[PDB]
DNA sequence: AGCACAGGGAAATGGTCTGCTTATCGGTAGAGTG
RNA sequence: AUCGAGAGGU
DNA sequence: CACTCTACCGATAAGCAGACGTACCTCTCGACCCTGTGCT
């Protein structure tokens, strides 16, 4: 509540901390979370779209084949960027306006 | 403003033009195109894409 | 280091109409800062 | 093939500049709650979007 | 700025997609900060889903102050919006 | 030190000429040899 | 002893937790200790009352 | 008496587009003459 | 760290 | 009171200069001088 930031790695007894209403927990992004995904150059609206996360092994961003066209992307070496919304308002906007099916 | 036409530039001791305020504000890398209309952002990942 | 949220990405989020997304990416996630301004002269004040 | 490659490498920059110019000219034009299309100054660009 | 009468309102009676996104985000943010929930919960934990189910029942206590270009505005209840 | 330092500087930085005329000098005349593959080095030795 | 009866204004910020039937009693007490429609501040969730 | 080393040092000459600054030049307008 | 140069990726 | 020689403010263009230039990303490699003057 006071703004102090408890780091759970360097707190000797991180697991034994009761939580109190009003606090925040920076929890790992999990399956089903909403993120913005894009490629450059961003030539039109459809180059930044909302996606639901699926946390999975290996180090590449994996995405459906039919979504390549709006990104003008292919898998010969392209790199793409992912932005994680950090608020309820931003999540609502990505989910309700920007999502891939809505596009 | 160190890009005045018809004047000698205020060089650096390393033989480089000085970074004037106009140069700080000007250009793609200036404040208003490199730091205000665009930024480096937190909470962003990047990597190769596969199918 | 962070990733650049450029001009074209800002344009894409403008055409989407996501005002709060832009506010978050360009203010809350990059260089959020606070100042105190004088209501008389409109210049940043000395704040303790 | 060399001509094709050169054309690609030049056209990319040409169109990038064109698009930046286009967006800067019309970034402020928005549909209002009375149906009209106006810019940031309130000047009416269209009386009905797309007519 | 002058408020327009409820009978004189000329804007659309439907909730715009931008209005829907803003309303859901704002209500979800308020719920996450312990705002009382005006709908029965069946074990939902995501504030956004709680706000969505509040919206489906038109139980979001919010207004939209739509501004006309001249500065006059109309207040629309989230409940009365279609 | 004149000849030694001048040749060393021009070959090291690639900036081709006096240290004091860096802007007017040619640049990129000298490049770090590309030791990624034998063929890449062969190519780099024959580049115009 | 010149006493002046004046109309004054204040901008009260209210937490979402208080957004219930007793909202207006809370504002009046806060005003006394220290009503217009409540403007929900973007990005924060509070409500500004004049 | 020759070099460290901080003080005192800047020099041989080697694309179309707009808005400013100059020359140009009519079309009258004085009348200077008649 | 800063600045400059170069090599590359899509 | 028919004239034709210079004053005008106009417009004309004239040559001038000055001003502009895709996105995002990865990495490597190099970075003053000259001369007074105390020391020994």
């Amino acid at each position: 509540d006071t703004g102090e930031r408890i780091d759970l790695r360097y707190h000797k007894r991180a697991g034994d901390i009761p939580l109190r209403y009003g606090w925040r927990v920076e929890r790992h992004i999990r399956d089903g979370d909403v993120v913005i995904f894009n490629r450059q150059p961003s030539l039109h609206k459809m180059s930044m779209m909302g996606h639901r996360i699926r946390v999975m092994p290996y180090s590449t961003f994996r995405l459906n084949l039919s979504v390549t066209s709006p990104y003008n992307a292919d898998f010969d070496g392209d790199e793409m960027n992912m932005h994680v919304p950090q608020s309820e308002e931003t999540r609502a906007e990505i989910q309700e306006i920007t999502m891939v099916p809505k596009q | 403003d160190n890009e005045i036409a018809g004047q000698p530039q205020a060089l650096q001791k390393s033989g480089r033009p000085l970074k004037s305020i106009r140069a700080r504000l000007k250009g793609k890398e200036g404040r208003l195109r490199g730091n205000l209309m665009g930024k480096r952002v937190d909470f962003s990942a990047r990597t190769v894409i596969t199918g | 280091g962070g990733l650049r949220f450029g001009e074209m990405e800002r344009d894409c989020q403008i055409s989407h109409g996501c005002s709060s997304v832009l506010r978050e990416r360009l203010f809350d996630c990059s260089d959020a800062y606070r100042v105190i301004v004088c209501d008389i002269c409109g210049l940043i004040a000395i704040a303790s | 093939g060399r001509e094709g490659l050169i054309d690609t490498a030049v056209k990319t920059a040409e169109t990038g500049y064109i698009q930046r110019r286009l967006v800067k000219a019309m970034e402020d034009v928005m549909v209002r709650y009375d149906g009209t299309v106006r810019n940031a100054m309130g000047d009416i660009i269209q009386f009905a979007y797309g007519e | 700025g002058k408020a327009v009468a409820k009978e004189d309102r000329t804007t659309t009676p439907y909730m715009t997609k931008y209005e829907r996104a803003r309303i859901l985000g704002t209500r979800a943010l308020q719920i996450s900060m312990n705002a009382p929930v005006l709908v029965d919960l069946e074990g939902e934990t995501d504030p956004l889903q709680i706000a969505m189910k509040e919206l489906a029942q038109k139980k979001i206590p919010l207004l939209v102050r739509r501004y006309l270009p001249d500065g006059s505005y109309e207040d629309w209840s989230v409940a009365e919006l279609i | 030190n004149i000849i030694t330092n001048g040749l060393r500087y021009s070959l090291a930085t690639g900036n081709w000429g006096d240290q004091k005329r860096s802007m007017v000098n040619r640049v990129g005349v000298s490049q770090v040899l590309n030791r990624y593959t034998f063929a890449s080095t062969l190519s780099h030795l024959r580049r115009t | 002893m010149p006493f002046f009866l004046k109309e004054l204004s204040l901008t009260i910020s209210l937490h979402p937790s208080y957004f219930g039937p007793r909202m207006q009693d809370y504002l009046k007490a806060k005003l006394l200790a220290d009503i217009d429609k409540g403007r929900v501040v973007p990005g924060q969730g509070f409500a500004e009352f004049e």
